[PDB]
């Protein structure tokens, strides 16, 4: 744990990237979190929503 | 069947042409909710129930 100050910065940056990547898996109230699924399943009036 | 005893049929292991359902004028209501009617020929499904 001698080099903990650098490792904290590295871990925080990697964790921020991991959270940002993980947030793509959330649908945020939509039918799916995948854009290709929505574009292949719905007409543009409801796919827009 | 009657509505209290509505009949449920499983559909599996078949290729389905839904274009004969959209283009048929016999149906007064043809309304889809989670999928577009014209995209039904482009998708693959399981757990299909009528």
């Amino acid at each position: 744990s001698a080099l903990g100050k650098l490792q904290d910065v590295v871990n925080q940056n990697a964790q921020a990237l991991n959270t940002l990547v993980k947030q793509l898996s959330s649908n945020f109230g939509a039918i799916s979190s995948v854009l290709n699924d929505i574009l292949s399943r719905l007409d543009p009036p409801e796919a827009e929503v | 069947a009657s509505v209290y005893a509505w009949n449920r049929k499983r559909i599996s292991n078949c290729v389905a042409d839904y274009s004969v359902l959209y283009n048929s004028a016999s149906f007064s209501t043809f309304k889809c909710y989670g999928v577009s009617p014209t995209k039904l020929n482009d998708l693959c499904f399981t757990n299909v129930y009528a």
